[PDB]
């Protein structure tokens, strides 16, 4: 019953932090400690909100996602394992979701994970559930790719499908670049006629 | 049981979210403990998949 109130207040905190990061000096938003606190809090908030199985949580997490994306882009130089595990569980929930509403969330979580890996070059051994991570990446890639295939074939919404496609492509490219031996990649390609 | 587990793993071993490898291994080890079977069970069945 307090829904609309918390929603508007979150819109307020959002717009506030946005106008802040755009002019951090005027806001005195130079503190990288505060920058990291904000980033982590908004991330975890998107997480907990996107964890509830049973429409409001969707829109809320989507706003939080747009925010976290712009924020990470601006504060990258101020911006990991626990973040990896968290974005993993988050993408997991985003997978157990109905597709027609989870697309933007998948794209966001993907760019987030990409930033998490680009933040520090890591080998597959330091990536928790790296097997499961690549597994899910492959599942999503397969599904969305077949989808975009059918969509392009029926064309005998143009740019977004290709955008997500190229996105997952570069994602898997980096994931494989993390696995030089391909043994896990081998088990994967053996499991999937990608 | 080795037959059944070999079968089911042979189907779902490609998707780690429905093939709880570690839980299955611990459970099969506990069951072999319970029934005093050949300690080579778990390795044989799981490698068969």
């Amino acid at each position: 019953n307090s829904l609309t109130e918390y929603q508007q207040l979150l819109s307020a905190w959002r717009m506030f932090l946005i106008v802040a990061t755009h002019n951090a000096d005027v806001m005195h938003l130079t503190n990288p400690e505060v920058r990291q606190k904000l980033f982590k809090d908004i991330l975890g908030g998107t997480q907990a909100l996107l964890v509830v199985p049973r429409v409001a949580c969707m829109h809320l997490s989507s706003m939080l996602c747009t925010v976290m994306i712009i924020l990470l882009r601006r504060w990258k130089n101020d911006l990991p394992e626990d973040i990896l595990n968290s974005l993993t569980q988050i993408l997991e929930g985003v997978l157990q979701r109905d597709q027609q509403l989870v697309e933007k969330t998948k794209a966001q979580i993907f760019s987030a994970l990409i930033s998490v890996l680009e933040m520090k070059p890591m080998k597959a051994s330091e990536i928790p559930q790296y097997s499961q991570l690549l597994l899910n990446v492959c599942e999503t890639l397969q599904e969305e790719v077949v989808s975009l295939v059918d969509h392009t074939r029926h064309e005998v919404q143009k740019d977004q499908r290709d955008g997500v496609c190229v996105l997952g492509l570069h994602l898997a490219k980096e994931l494989c670049e993390a696995d030089e031996e391909g043994d896990q990649w081998q088990q994967v390609l053996r499991k999937l006629p990608v | 049981l080795h037959l059944k587990i070999t079968s089911l793993g042979k189907i779902y071993a490609s998707t780690p979210r429905y093939f709880p490898l570690e839980f299955l291994v611990k459970y099969l080890e506990q069951q072999v403990c319970n029934f005093s079977w050949d300690a080579g069970f778990v390795t044989y069945t799981m490698q068969e998949i």
